[PDB]
């Protein structure tokens, strides 16, 4: 089918532009690829506008999508603001299967696309540390006091693994505890190359 | 003749080794391409020039760690490309000056689509190169041996996973009837998968997706997609676990379901949009 060269995204505030990879390896078959930006509650602002906004990949093809940044510093500049990037693969119709009872299916890849204001304190690579933690015979409210967002991943109450969970910058995300717990929090997380950080020891506040 | 190092390390007459550091492009995606110009960190000039003559060689090139598995490349040596690791000794390219040149040999890697996250570590040996000296005037032969060590890592971030499928799906099973829908996922990297299904509905379950067609809608029925038994209405993401090099099939069936009481002859025709969401 059609796939994006990134699994997510990192927009850089002041960056004129930023640029995501899309490819067709179906041999034969064209596409119209339609491209968007939703923000954090799904609703397609102007935030960020793609280009092209629709075009076609007639077979194996690699061209490149541009997000452009829409919002002149109306975005908070002391953290990162999630938005989606939807990349939607249009098949054409077949004018053959006419009479026909027919179902087209039309693939989109949803990435995670986040706004990086240029000046932030805390080094990104040394963020997935600060993960706190604050258990209890139910919540296991993690909290990321970092400008980033954090995907915990692989969080496990030690005995007992764990729901994944998307950290929000300075901000929790409460995880469901189910007894087999005891202290041994053990987590992994994203990184902005889409590849897991080593392992960790949850370390409570 | 002799050779310097940009970082001013030399290696005199007879020959010898050192190590060249190089500061690699911090990331670089599958298909693109890692170059590493070493024609910038390795000099050599030739010692007696107004009566002998210098045929430099690339002997050997070797790869290492990160370079070794995640890579596959070629060895451009003064404007010729051959495999690398390297498989043949090199035409030769002479030095006639006692002016530090250039040693014209450029690494071109590629990351492979297997490629992990950290193709190359940082500080490790990416290269070993042997450059072979020779003259016209005696029977000397020297080799001068760089090893060339990756100052930082070298990531390749991972890629959007593949969605193989089978075109448009005749669900041509006569009204009642129901087909499977061919449809599976391969990541070239393990990762978790989630996907939804998005698409005018026409119930308040939200799970029967309207008739889009032309000619004579059969009005009445609608297309539903179950995976294995279970229905799936629109956006109600479905956690595919994680996919890797096994294409995992999502499992789904389209079926007719009913939407008002009055099936009536006709096409049925729909268009859905299934969403994959990374993590
Ligand atoms: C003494 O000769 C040295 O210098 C000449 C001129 O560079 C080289 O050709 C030769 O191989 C030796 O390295």
């Amino acid at each position: 089918g059609v796939a994006l060269g990134a699994t997510r995204v990192i927009y850089p505030a002041g960056q004129k532009q930023v640029q995501l990879a899309v490819t067709n390896n179906d041999e034969n078959s064209t596409y119209l690829i339609q491209s968007w930006v939703e923000n954090a509650d799904g609703v397609k602002d102007g935030r960020f506008i793609v280009t092209p906004p629709l075009f076609a990949m007639k077979g194996k093809k690699e061209n490149t999508l541009r997000i452009l940044d829409a919002t002149n510093n109306q975005l908070p500049q002391d953290r990162e603001s999630l938005f989606w990037m939807n990349v939607k693969a249009i098949p054409s119709m077949d004018k053959s299967k006419l009479t026909e009872n027919t179902l087209q299916l039309a693939i989109i890849s949803r990435i995670k696309l986040y706004y990086r204001p240029a000046k932030l304190a805390l080094p990104p690579d040394q963020a997935a540390e600060k993960l706190r933690f604050r258990r209890s015979a139910n919540s296991l409210t993690l909290i990321n006091p970092t400008p980033y967002y954090l995907t915990v991943t692989e969080l496990n109450a030690g005995t007992r693994v764990l729901e994944n969970a998307l950290v929000p910058p300075m901000g929790e995300s409460t995880v469901k505890l189910p007894s087999d717990a005891g202290s041994n929090i053990t987590y992994r997380t994203i990184n902005d190359y889409g590849a897991l950080t080593p392992k960790m020891t949850g370390v409570m506040e | 003749f002799a050779c310097k190092t940009a970082n001013g390390t030399a290696i005199p007459i007879g020959g010898g080794s050192a190590n060249v550091y190089v500061n690699l492009a911090p990331v670089v995606n599958v298909g693109q391409n890692l170059v590493v110009d070493l024609s910038t960190q390795i000099f050599c000039h030739n010692d007696y020039p107004e009566t002998i003559t210098d045929y430099v060689t690339l002997q050997r090139g070797s790869a290492y760690g990160g370079v070794l598995s995640n890579f596959s490349g070629t060895v451009k040596y003064s404007g010729s490309s051959y495999p690398f690791p390297t498989t043949s000794e090199t035409p030769r390219v002479v030095y006639n000056s006692r002016t530090d040149k250039p040693w014209p040999v450029a690494l071109y890697l590629t990351p492979v689509s297997s490629a992990g996250g950290v193709a190359i570590k940082a500080g490790s040996l990416i290269a070993v190169l042997i450059l072979r000296n020779t003259n016209n005037y005696n029977s000397d032969d020297f080799q001068f041996v760089w090893n060339i060590y990756a100052n930082n890592d070298v990531v390749v971030p991972t890629g959007g996973c593949d969605v193989s499928a089978r075109d448009v799906t005749v669900t041509l099973p006569d009204y009642p009837g129901s087909v499977p829908i061919p449809l599976t996922v391969y990541c070239a990297k393990s990762q978790n998968l989630g996907y939804y299904l998005s698409g005018t509905t026409a119930d308040a379950g939200n799970s029967i997706f309207t008739n889009t067609a032309s000619f004579s809608p059969a009005q009445g029925v609608g297309v539903q997609l179950t995976r294995n038994g279970t229905i799936i209405p629109a956006n109600n993401t479905v956690s595919l676990g994680a996919v890797g090099t096994s294409a995992v099939s999502l499992g789904l069936t389209a079926n007719y379901a009913r939407t008002g009481g009055q099936v009536t002859a006709g096409n049925v025709q729909s268009i859905i949009g299934v969403t994959f969401v990374y993590q």
